[PDB]
Parts: structure tokens; C-alpha cells; sequence
């Protein structure tokens, strides 16, 4: 479904398969994505949905679940 | 920022080199003195081996 | 006056999303070479930060 986008791109972006991304984990350290990687990730999500997410809102997406929470 | 940027390449090359040279040794160096003491150890090992 | 700034922002946007496209595609592609890097032949032999 639509979330498959997110769960895809994240796994696509951070080099982790779909199943690796538990909702409870945190991108910053659990997924090993650094500031550069996290910015790339959020930007990829935003372009994918062609939506807009101001960086301040982006700052809250540190956890896996938040990714879809804001989306949906 | 510009000063540090200009300085950087030298320092990073210096690191790379020390990193290699040190892992070559069974030790982690931390100080110029530390290096001199390592020199003393090397000299003793040499004057033994000979 | 404001209408011209509106058009300027349109120009900025048309640049911006396209830069996003580039970056996301590049990272997608480059993930595989980092996977290879995790073949652990990687070191300053390959990763040459300076
Ligand atoms: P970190 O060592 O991963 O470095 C991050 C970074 C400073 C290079 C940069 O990519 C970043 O993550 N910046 C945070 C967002 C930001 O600064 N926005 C500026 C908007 S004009």
C-alpha cells in the first residue's frame, strides 16, 4: 500500500531490507544514518510524496513510525 | 572556518600516515614524548638483536 | 512587486525538486558501492578522506 512507499524508500535509502526497519527503532543511531544520511532520507521521502516538510517538522521523524505518521 | 579548512589537508594526511605507522607498531602513540620513548624501546630492542 | 517574487520562487522550486531527484537517485545507486565497501577491502586503501 501507500506505506510500502515509505517502508520501501527508507530501506532503499539506508541499505536495509524492508523487514529490518522496526517501527520502534530510531534512524539516527539504530539505522546508522548520520546527519547527511538523515537529511538525504527525509528529502527522498518528501520528493517521493512530492509534499513539503519544513526542516523543523523533519526534526521529529527520527523514529521509524513517525515517517508514516506525518505522511498519513 | 577558512583557516581551519586550509589547515585540514595537512592534518588529515598526517593522521593517515601516523595511523598506518602506528598500527604497524603494537602500540598507540599519543605524544611527541611517547614517540621518543618508543625510540628508546626500539634502540634497546636493536642493541639486543644485534 | 510581490508578483515578481512569486515567479522567482517558481523558478527556485523548479530547480529544487530536480536537485532532489538527482540526489535521491545518486544515493540509491551509491548504496551498492558502499555495500561493496562492506566487503571490507575498504580502508584508507580506498576511503581517502583528505
Ligand atoms: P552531520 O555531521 O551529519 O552534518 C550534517 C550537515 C551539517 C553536513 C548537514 O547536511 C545537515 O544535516 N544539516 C541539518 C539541516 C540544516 O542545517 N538545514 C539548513 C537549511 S538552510
Amino acid at each position: 500500500t501507500i506505506e510500502e512507499r515509505v517502508k520501501k524508500i527508507i530501506g532503499e535509502q539506508l541499505g536495509v531490507k524492508q523487514e529490518e526497519v522496526t517501527n520502534n527503532a530510531s534512524f539516527v543511531e539504530d539505522l546508522g544514518a548520520d546527519s547527511l544520511d538523515t537529511v538525504e532520507l527525509v528529502m527522498a521521502l518528501e520528493e517521493e510524496f512530492d509534499t513539503e516538510i519544513p526542516d523543523e517538522e523533519a526534526e521529529k521523524i527520527t523514529t521509524v513510525q513517525a515517517a508514516i505518521d506525518y505522511i498519513n | 572556518i577558512q583557516s581551519l579548512t586550509a589547515r585540514a589537508p595537512v592534518w588529515l594526511a598526517a593522521q593517515d600516515t601516523l595511523n598506518q605507522l602506528c598500527e604497524q607498531s603494537g602500540e598507540t602513540l599519543a605524544s611527541s614524548n611517547d614517540v621518543t620513548e618508543y625510540m628508546q624501546q626500539l634502540l634497546e630492542r636493536e642493541r639486543e638483536a644485534t | 512587486e510581490m508578483e515578481n517574487v512569486q515567479k522567482k520562487l517558481r523558478k527556485l522550486e523548479r530547480d529544487y525538486y530536480q536537485i532532489r531527484e538527482q540526489v535521491v537517485s545518486a544515493k540509491a545507486g551509491w548504496c551498492a558501492v558502499m555495500r561493496m565497501v562492506k566487503d571490507n577491502g575498504v580502508e584508507r586503501r580506498l576511503h581517502r578522506r583528505e
